[PDB]
């Protein structure tokens, strides 16, 4: 979906190819573990936060 | 209880940090009760008794090995029971292999947990082996084990 | 600030005299240290 | 997922975090003890009673007593230590009730941490003055002492 919608942006398309973080759940895990240090991430806590 | 001086603890240069060869993060963690610091180690007596502590660690590892082999024998008996309940009666090959795969995943995760226990035991023993003064240890569970 | 430091020190000494869990004692000691740092250099570490 | 070293390393890294705020650090420390129930608290109270009885017997035997051998003294020492450990366990279990009660008095006079420590003192007093024989949940009795 990202590549089909935002396709002209070659610079951030290359950034995407260098994302080194695949998966929606992995993305939520990274966001939670960064913005909320010290707490154990869960499947639903990431989405609700 | 004694309290450190903020002037000599926090600053553009850390005077206490330079004196003790400790980074400001380690100094803050030690001072504000966030981690542990090994104040001193009995080097001579530790080296003298290292044979005996190594023997105790080896016997603990041996006991771990016997109990994990007992779990292996129990899982082999469970696999034998699965074979008795699967191959002795008419059923689909995929149906009889689904339970095999479920058992395989159960015992592989059990063995993975055993591997994590092995890693924690080796980490504890190594941390004791290379313990040094003024060394910071986080994760107070390791401190309690030590 | 002086009253805060006195209160924390008195509470800590009472806790250690009575016998308290080590985590409670450590929290009290951390509070006393923070109070001393606030008295000397307020706002140097953390929010003032 | 939940397995294959997916979130355990993240949990460990989160547990190894500074948490520079003192109140946040105290909450992180207080979050490491699981809650109890009626059976757990009555067993802990039984252990407290046994430890206190053993300590009283030891104090009585200290003067005008008998030379206690190792076999007769190690049991007393072990049960006393077990009682003290059970008391500490109950304290660490109920610290969450302490902070929940103490959250309501912030904003006037003293600080949140001071209120928390006063709550711990009240909890210690309640644990000392608790009585399981009444068949009552611990929170109802400890709330009055904390307040």
């Amino acid at each position: 979906q990202i590549v089909e919608r935002f396709g002209f942006s070659e610079i951030m398309r290359s950034t995407l190819e260098k994302d080194n973080t695949v998966g929606t759940d992995e993305a939520l895990l990274d966001i939670y573990r960064k913005l909320r240090p010290g707490e154990p991430p869960t499947k639903e806590s990431a989405q609700t936060l | 209880a004694p309290v450190t001086h903020i002037w000599y603890f926090k600053g553009v240069p850390s005077r206490l940090g330079y004196l003790l060869d400790l980074a400001p993060k380690d100094l803050e963690k030690i001072i504000y009760f966030a981690a542990y610091v090994i104040t001193s180690v009995d080097e001579e007596m530790r080296h003298n008794e290292l044979s005996t502590l190594e023997a105790e660690m080896a016997v603990e590892r041996k006991a771990v090995e016997d109990q994990r082999d007992g779990e292996l024998e129990a899982r082999a008996q469970k696999l034998e029971a699965d074979l008795a309940e699967l191959e002795a009666e008419g059923a689909k090959a995929d149906a009889r292999r689904k339970v095999r795969d479920g058992g395989e995943r159960e015992m592989r995760q059990i063995r993975d947990r055993a591997q994590r226990e092995l890693d924690r035991l080796e980490d504890i023993w190594s941390t004791f082996t290379k313990l040094a003064p003024k060394q910071l240890i986080v994760d107070e569970n390791l401190y309690r084990e030590l | 600030l002086y009253r805060r430091v006195i209160n924390r020190n008195n509470r800590l000494k009472r806790l250690i005299d009575l016998g308290a869990p080590e985590i409670i004692v450590n929290n009290e000691k951390r509070m006393l240290q923070e109070s001393v740092d606030a008295l000397f250099d307020n706002g140097r570490r953390g929010r003032p | 997922e939940d397995e294959s070293e997916a979130l355990r390393q993240a949990r460990k890294d989160a547990e190894l975090t500074a948490s520079a705020d003192s109140v946040r650090a105290y909450l992180k420390q207080i979050g490491k003890v699981a809650l109890l129930n009626a059976e757990e608290e009555v067993e802990l109270a039984k252990r407290i009673e046994a430890g206190l009885y053993a300590t009283q017997l030891m104090t009585e035997l200290s003067e005008r007593g008998e030379k206690l051998p190792a076999a007769q003294r190690r049991d007393m020492m072990w049960i006393c230590r077990d009682g003290d450990r059970a008391k500490n366990h109950l304290l660490e279990a109920n610290l969450r009730l302490v902070v929940s009660l103490a959250k309501r008095y912030t904003g006037r006079g003293m600080a949140f941490l001071d209120l928390i420590q006063e709550g711990n003192l009240g909890l210690i007093r309640a644990v000392e003055k608790f009585d399981y024989t009444k068949g009552y949940k611990f929170s109802t009795y400890a709330t009055w002492w904390i307040r």
